């Protein structure tokens, strides 16, 4: 007897068991070096690591000794397929230590790269900080230019011919893997397979994003037309009211948020923004009470509270002078029952959105706990981000301020001000998407070999002068590597995430607000109190990775694929006041321009 | 007119759940106070005999049971339960008429870095039987090909251990179980 599935059952339920112990072992180790940053505690986070990377690698083998031919239970044929990814492995032993140090290569060019002013070659500065904030508040033309052309220039040229290697080996790791190419590795987490009705091929991931996409232009045409009036005036000579916008303007080094450009494109400048950092501050707000209220939140809407170990085990200050620590909002779920929040939280509104953002990511981590170890997760790569972006949105809302007491009790809103509200919204949340979508597409046609090598430089600024709607302000002959420049380029991260995260969670909350019987415009709605969205949402969150992630788009908004639609019902409002103010602007652009 | 109702509840040496301990005390009759001042003990199941029933007519003898085990599965200490301690690991009878006291240990049985002592059985080729005791340490054989006797594919280790550290969660957090069995077969009130 004994078949094959109760076998590798029997398999799994080992794994499933030393696996959480060794997850805890690093997860906790993380945890104390980035509570705490002493060179034992790295040491011991390291050690850890590795150990668990061995455990892993190990199981790997095994379980690839295991036949997915021959297994009838998706259930268990998901978590041995995960376990099976044979990885670059597969390359030869030479080829992958090369592949890894181009990685770590890359990685530490970026993360060491700096450009010496030739005012003083003594003098330099780098990406953090110097850099990023000559780029990022400052408005002199020249000065923002030598940047930009400083950081591509030293850095970019280096990431060149070691990102060709990359494409050459990544294209053989994936080939290896039976998959076409590096990019359709990087597609196949959307792949489902094997489940009728809800099957998704790696390709139909292409299409649907380039008739969303098809379906975003006008939205972002009209915001170009915007932007680039309040610009132009900003700067008097050097953008074509005809023209693609400037690079080195748009508010960052490569020009992926366009939010900074907020104090330069600001409708009704005298109108303030909401802020009840100050409020907060004046009610004797503790971070204890701003983690008490994320509590509650999810509490009203029906999910558990925190676990005791979070309100025990989490740093929620920063912790002193005499410890140092991580700040970056981290949520841990390190198993076991554990789980943890690291925030340096300070009494401002901004941190009250993210408590909000990272104990969702909690509670969607206590949801999916029940499920077994390899099947702990989201349900895809944007499914976290965009259950925390849902609460910073159900959060903000001037009605969830009122109720929450750090808001008037008559509180009036205005147009004016809501149009900010919704301007500043699009201007991070809309403006990153075609940059998302050109970058990511210049990367899989790469993959693909379309793009020949002699031609990349080029490709990429007509992309951006055709989608993203970027002119260059220097022209760059092949020696350069601007893409690479990005963080997630030369670190090996799959983009796409963001723009289906976005458009996740416009869908999600469109449909929360529908349970929660919430009326008027989108961006008014608050899901507290409202105990049927919860259990709608909790239906989502329990399942994990259990099901495919159009079986949970359908759990939640009610559809099997993704739609913009509940984006652009949420920007509505801006859209039209954009059209407005843009009758007497072009909307639209030209690739011609080019300030040289 | 004697009882010990301290050696088996206050005691830092609980057994694991392969080798549940059980001791038995005779000619005994003590009260129910003794057992009503442990804090709240999460939930004690008493099964048949009602809690506040003890007086003096009762039971003959009696096998007390101790053992450990994460508080996710004090809920199949109990009869009819077919969770992983219970179908392979310990056994109640649908009979039963005694008793389940449960609380937590992590105060004291759990340790920073693992108490690994602390462990159970999760592979048998079997299902368990009423108070059944399996202490066997042998490999398992899980797919049709003959054990060499040693580990390997289809042969894991029977025991898994629990190694407890105080930050699990309550779930995961060791728990501390003891049973009362009970029985009147052809004798004296034994403790009564």
């Amino acid at each position: 007897p004994s078949t094959i599935e109760e076998q590798a059952k029997t398999f799994l339920d080992k794994f499933n068991h030393e696996a959480e112990d060794l997850f805890y072992q690093s997860s906790l180790a993380s945890w104390n070096y980035n509570t705490n940053i002493t060179e034992e505690n790295v040491q011991n986070m390291n050690n850890a690591g590795d150990k668990w990377s061995a455990f892993l690698k190990e199981q790997s083998t095994l379980a690839q000794m295991y036949p997915l031919q021959e297994i009838q239970n998706l259930t268990v044929k998901l978590q041995l397929q995960a376990l099976q990814q044979n990885g670059s492995s597969v390359l030869s032993e030479d080829k992958s230590k090369r592949l890894n140090t181009i990685l770590n290569t890359m990685s530490t060019i970026y993360s060491t790269g700096k450009v010496c002013n030739p005012d003083n070659p003594q003098e330099c500065l780098l990406l953090e900080p110097g850099l990023n904030e000559i780029m990022a508040n400052s408005l002199d033309y020249n000065e923002r230019l030598w940047a930009w052309e400083s950081w591509r220039s030293e850095v970019g040229k280096q990431l060149r011919p070691l990102y060709e290697e990359y494409v050459v080996l990544k294209n053989e790791m994936a080939r290896a893997n039976h998959y076409e190419d590096y990019g359709d590795y990087w597609r196949g987490d959307y792949e489902v397979n094997g489940v009728d009705g809800y099957d998704y091929s790696r390709g139909q991931l292409i299409e649907d994003v380039e008739h969303t996409f098809e379906e975003i232009k006008p939205l972002y045409e009209h915001l170009h037309a915007y932007v680039r009036a309040k610009l132009m005036n900003a700067y008097p000579s050097y953008i074509s009211p005809i023209g693609c916008l400037p690079a080195h303007l748009l508010g960052d080094m490569w020009g992926r948020f366009w939010t900074n450009l907020y104090s330069l494109t600001v409708p009704f400048g005298q109108k303030p923004n909401i802020d009840v950092t100050d409020a907060m501050v004046d009610q004797a707000w503790d971070a204890q009470r701003i983690f008490k209220e994320a509590e509650k939140f999810f509490v009203s809407v029906g999910l558990p509270n925190m676990t005791q170990g979070f309100w025990e085990n989490s740093m929620l200050t920063d912790p002193g002078n005499v410890q140092k620590a991580v700040c970056h909002p981290t949520a841990w779920d390190l198993g076991k029952g554990d789980f943890r929040i690291l925030m340096c939280t300070k009494v401002t509104m901004d941190d009250f959105l993210t408590a909000h953002h990272e104990m969702g990511h909690i509670q969607y981590d206590m949801a999916y706990a029940a499920q077994p170890f390899l099947l702990r997760n989201g349900a895809n790569e944007g499914f976290h981000e965009a259950v925390g972006e849902i609460m910073s949105l159900s959060a903000a809302t001037p009605k969830h301020l009122k109720s929450i007491g750090l808001l008037s009790p008559d509180f009036q809103e205005d147009n004016e001000t809501e149009i900010n509200f919704l301007l500043k919204q699009a201007l991070t949340i809309v403006g990153t998407l075609p940059f998302t979508y050109m970058l990511e597409k210049w990367r899989w046609m790469v993959f693909k070999g379309e793009i020949p090598k002699d031609q990349w430089m080029k490709k990429w600024w007509e992309m951006k002068r055709e989608i993203v709607g970027v002119v260059e302000p220097v022209p760059h002959d092949e020696t350069y590597c601007d893409p690479a420049s990005l963080f997630h380029v030369s670190n090996d991260y799959s983009f796409i995430r963001y723009y289906t995260r976005t458009l996740y969670q416009f869908q999600f909350q469109e449909a929360l607000c529908q349970a929660a019987k919430h009326e008027g415009p989108l961006h008014k709605c608050d899901i507290s109190n409202s105990t049927e969205a919860g259990q709608k949402l909790f239906n989502m969150l329990r399942l994990g990775k259990s099901e495919p992630w159009t079986l949970a788009l359908e759990n939640v908004v009610g559809a099997k694929n993704m739609n913009v639609r509940p984006l652009l019902n949420y920007f509505e409002p801006l859209f039209t006041w954009l059209k407005d103010q843009n009758k007497n602007s072009f909307v639209g652009w030209s690739t011609d321009w080019s300030p040289y | 007119n004697l009882c010990p109702f301290d050696e088996v509840f206050n005691a830092t040496t609980f057994a694991s759940v392969y080798a549940w301990n059980r001791k038995r005390i005779s000619n005994c009759v003590a009260d129910y106070s003794v057992l009503y001042n442990f804090a709240p003990f999460f939930t004690f199941k008493c099964y048949g005999v009602s809690p506040t029933k003890l007086n003096d007519l009762c039971f003959t003898n009696v096998y007390a049971d101790s053992f450990v085990i994460r508080g996710n599965e004090v809920s199949q200490i109990a009869p009819g339960q077919t969770g992983n301690i219970a179908d392979y690991n310990y056994k109640l009878p649908d009979d039963f008429t005694g008793c389940v006291i449960a609380w937590n240990s992590n105060k004291l049985d759990s340790t920073v870095g693992g108490n690994y002592n602390y462990r159970y059985r999760l592979f048998r080729k079997s299902k368990l039987k009423p108070f059944e005791r399996d202490i066997s340490t042998e490999i398992y054989q899980a797919g049709n090909k003959p054990c060499n006797g040693v580990a390997g594919v289809n042969c894991y280790f029977p025991l898994q251990s629990y190694g407890f550290r105080p930050t699990y969660g309550v779930g995961h957090q060791p728990y501390r179980v003891v049973v009362l069995s009970f029985e009147l077969l052809h004798a004296p009130a034994t403790v009564c």
